[PDB]
């Protein structure tokens, strides 16, 4: 008939820029950090704000373009930092060898790193939306779920420091799988004012 | 081992494949699924939902102005209301509707939409109504004459305050040269506006659009409606 | 609509809506939540933008349930919302009844969240500043993809919607998060020929199937 | 017996080379765009306008040089842009990232980038002649169905500047499969003298 | 060759030619327009290159099938047509009556398209400049892979071409896009002792299986 | 795993091959194939046409 | 041969992989398993000792 097109399965899964950075090397001290949500760009965030609940697997692909201020060949490590963990705050931490953080190692030649997150909230499913509080007291923060945050990506150059000095853009695309959704909600009409929340200018 | 070679297209990544990837955390029992009512499987449930046109679709009209078009003394005999443009694509009645907004997510549409027009007077305010509908490519008409010669309805609302006008199949994406037009519901006054000197001599009527289940839609695109302040 | 020591005898008992087509049953401690909370009558004016109340921020302070939502630690509840909005036949104006899940408002021309005032109002509930865009920056236009009931004053005057457990979550805080809020939006205005027409609302919310722990 | 090599599936799907373009790498702005027809070449063109309508699949095989004026190693990004889509303008437009939009990301290294673009007429097939216009009034172009428009495939660069300065050739072969073709017709005899149109000079 | 209030009493009832072999049958609103338009006569001479008429286009301002062109927008028919060409036995020449799908036309020596008035000529239709490329840059020698039939005034006077629906679209536009063009090329020139020879050939276009949609 | 080792002619772009490619667009349902008149699926057929 | 193509993730070491590797010395038998007491197969048999 025609209805296998406007699946949910088929209209959310697609591989959309998540986050884009450019980290500089010398001697975000130099690495990349992003936490994992979905408001950054506005066209995904739209898509996936008409519903109320989701719950999907993410599939992280990291792309790594690599420029020198003759390119190298060398080695980047992506680690998925849950929520409970502790991320980096610097390259040569020493959370970089965490054993229970799932890191992975990947070159600029090889072809993109790609990792499956799982479904990481403690509810059976994301809240897009929540009208709630996630301090216990007036102090909290509104629109925030604590259950509902996936973790950090934390990538960094394994590398030790070389005399040539370059920028490494990481490019990361997220396809959400194994799609769930909820309770549809009325479409954005008015551009978005900040990514904490949906205020509304006009 | 395995003789194998390698094709053209290896190691490369398209953004649209459906390759198992490896996960990130084997081992970890996600939370099971609870029953959540209101569970969307599939994105023409959401368009067969009806939604408010913009049938005041005049100028300087701001707001909820726009949701409502006012019968009143100020409007004669046989006066045209208004008129709503079939374009789904383009800025008319249909934009900032259910059926509107997610079709634009998709490049071709195809299938019959129904309006539901709601007459929101007094009880006691009576009166007739001439909801025409102008087929593609035919002109809109500006007459009440010309409205009762093509495929019309004529709507006493003097106690029926719904009434359902179904649009036929049309497919949509198939009349371009840009969307182009795809039709006109038009009405024009039968009678005057009869109200009692107690109710009030300006009534409304609100407009309705869902898609019927013939609907469908392909060839999935971005949504041109959107175009930040605040973790890294 | 006879629930606990409460009752509301009113006539024209028209078609309800289960909330998307569920009906609030328990999870598999439990008369004395289960009664319909009668909130304080709106008047319903030529110049009104739309009313709100947050479920169960409208009746964390009321009765057997503010008791038990300030005593206990967890609830688990469905909702039964009956608006009637009682005029007579010489009055005109369309209301959109809608229960919006996780109704997340926004603040209006400012990058700063609202507060925990602007949300929390509790009975006397709140207005709609923009109701055009349902205060959160969509639509009011396609706010009938919620559960929701229209009330035209030609046709009827009451609506009911029966609301079902919406959480991801399988219990919740009561006081920290809200699940339901019931907007009465006014799409077409009040009109009769006094310009002081001032046509009363009333909401009855009875918590349906009222679960709770941690007393 | 022999008529197996005469089918129209072995008469028409040859990989054949329907585009090759250089474009330039400084500070079609230094990116690669073509309106996927099958007009630009004769051979090609020649054959497939024996037939009046034609249904295929095409494959696209992507085959970039690289020549700087000691070779790097280069990502590409080859987007198709189906009609109904909005094509880039410039290299680091918000167009290379759309969700929707089917890219691909390849290197100059890999072997080359092959995608498959299916039948993407609103009509059953698609008309190689058209007797027809376009526009709904006398303005309209003669010979051009809005319906049988394929898209655009872009191709960038995805890497930032570099300092030094190459050419990237990128050759597009594209092999039309699955083909049905209907009503045959007489070979032309004449030179083509335009594109656009079955014009003829003598 | 009776169709509608319309009638063909011709005598030499040749064979006919369906076009690809196909029938036109409906598709799986529509007396009125299924009927003979015999269109005006044409002078065959010494000099003449040829005629084309594009269908629809030459029936688009004509009876009952010209009404609902222009008061539908989607329509699909086969045609009939029935050329027939009256000489004395003292004749000779050859016509090849060709009929092509979707003859897209091209321009002599210059890289503009051809204009709507250039293709869009109606009841009246065109003339061949080059018929031995037939104006497409082409040829005639190859055209009999189209539906044709051939009209050697030795043998017989007349042809008869049966076209089902040629197009990619289940319907179409009639004012936009022409699908035939009935080609009348006098492949053996025209030729008895009086150099003034100037034989009539009448074209006769009955639109088979007239579907409509909007009115 | 599975031990592998690669052949020559590997990664070699043959204009000639008959290999399933990746499809751009997945999960898109094309135009269904209605009848139309005079379907070549030989050329053999063309050239018995005089 | 078999046609192959590498995906995105190929030869990467993602730290929680679950593959069969090469063994570094075959044919080499270990000291057979002998019955010890008080095996541990599971963590929440440690979590319910008070």
């Amino acid at each position: 008939h025609g209805v296998s097109e406007t699946l949910v399965e088929n209209f959310l899964s697609r591989a959309a820029l998540v986050s884009k950075r450019s980290f500089e090397y010398k001697d975000d001290k130099n690495f990349f950090k992003w936490t994992i949500n979905t408001r950054s760009f506005v066209q995904l965030r739209r898509k996936l704000e008409l519903f109320t609940y989701l719950r999907f697997d993410a599939e992280i692909t990291i792309l790594t373009t690599v420029a020198v201020n003759g390119l190298p060949d060398l080695t980047l490590q992506a680690m998925f930092v849950p929520t409970g963990a502790l991320t980096p705050e610097k390259q040569d931490s020493f959370h970089w060898q965490s054993g229970s953080n799932a890191s992975v190692f990947f070159k600029i030649s090889d072809p993109p790193a790609r990792i499956t997150i799982p479904f990481m909230c403690i509810n059976s499913a994301y809240s897009v939306f929540y009208d709630g509080f996630a301090g216990f007291e007036k102090n909290g923060l509104y629109g925030i779920n604590p259950a509902d945050t996936i973790g950090n990506l934390c990538v960094r150059i394994v590398n030790e420091h070389q005399p040539v000095g370059f920028t490494v853009t990481v490019r990361v695309y997220m396809k959400p799988k194994h799609i769930k959704a909820w309770a549809p909600r009325p479409p954005r009409t008015l551009p978005y004012m900040s990514i904490a929340n949906a205020n509304y200018k006009g | 081992g395995v003789p194998t070679y390698l094709l053209p297209g290896s190691g490369q990544f398209l953004t649209t494949d459906d390759h198992s990837s490896a996960p990130a955390l084997p081992c970890f029992n996600p939370t099971p699924e609870m029953h959540i009512p209101g569970q969307v499987r599939n994105m023409l449930e959401v368009v067969q939902v009806e939604s408010m046109m913009e049938i005041n679709n005049t100028e300087s009209a701001v707001g909820m102005e726009r949701l409502k078009v006012d019968i009143s003394a100020l409007t004669d005999v046989d006066q045209l209301l208004f008129n709503i443009p079939l374009d789904i694509q383009l800025d008319g009645p249909l934009r900032n509707t259910l059926v509107g907004n997610i079709s634009r997510y998709y490049t071709h549409w195809s299938g019959s939409l129904e309006m539901t027009f709601m007459f929101c007077g007094s009880f006691m305010a009576a009166g007739k109504l001439i909801l025409c509908y102008t087929p593609p490519g035919g002109s809109c008409p500006t007459t009440r004459e010309t409205a009762m010669l093509g495929t019309h309805i004529v709507w006493d609302f003097g106690l029926q305050s719904s009434v359902t006008l179904i649009i036929p199949w049309i497919s949509g994406s198939h009349y371009r040269m840009t969307n182009a037009n795809v039709g006109y519901v038009t009405c024009f006054m039968q009678t005057n506006l009869i109200v009692p000197s107690e109710s009030s001599d300006t009534c409304s009527l609100i407009g309705f659009i869902a898609a019927k289940d013939d609907f469908s839609l392909r060839l999935m695109r971005d949504s041109p409606d959107i175009g930040l302040h605040a973790a890294y | 609509l006879k629930l606990g020591n409460s009752a509301i005898v009113t006539q024209e008992a028209a078609n309800y809506c289960c909330a998307y087509g569920e009906w609030p049953n328990y999870l598999p401690t439990q008369t004395a939540t289960d009664r319909f909370y009668t909130l304080k009558s709106v008047k319903w004016e030529t110049g009104s933008t739309g009313w709100w109340w947050k479920l169960p921020d409208a009746l964390n302070n009321i009765g057997m349930f503010g008791q038990n939502v300030q005593h206990h630690y967890l609830y688990r509840s469905g909702f039964l919302i009956h608006v009637q909005c009682n005029a007579t036949k010489f009055h005109q104006g369309a209301l959109l009844v809608v229960a919006i899940p996780e109704h997340q408002r926004g603040a209006h021309n400012t990058n700063t969240s609202p507060g925990f005032d602007d949300i929390m109002k509790g009975e006397e509930g709140g207005t709609f500043n923009h109701p055009y865009v349902l205060d959160d920056g969509t639509s009011l236009a396609c706010a009938t993809i919620f559960p929701h009931q229209w009330i035209n004053l030609r046709t009827n005057n009451s609506a009911t919607i029966v609301l079902p457990w919406m959480n991801a979550a399988p219990m919740d805080f009561p006081l920290r998060h809200n699940q339901w809020t019931l907007a009465i939006i006014p799409v077409v205005p009040l009109g009769t020929r006094t310009t002081s027409s001032m046509v009363p609302i009333t909401v009855s919310i009875a918590p349906m199937c009222c679960e709770f722990n941690g007393l």
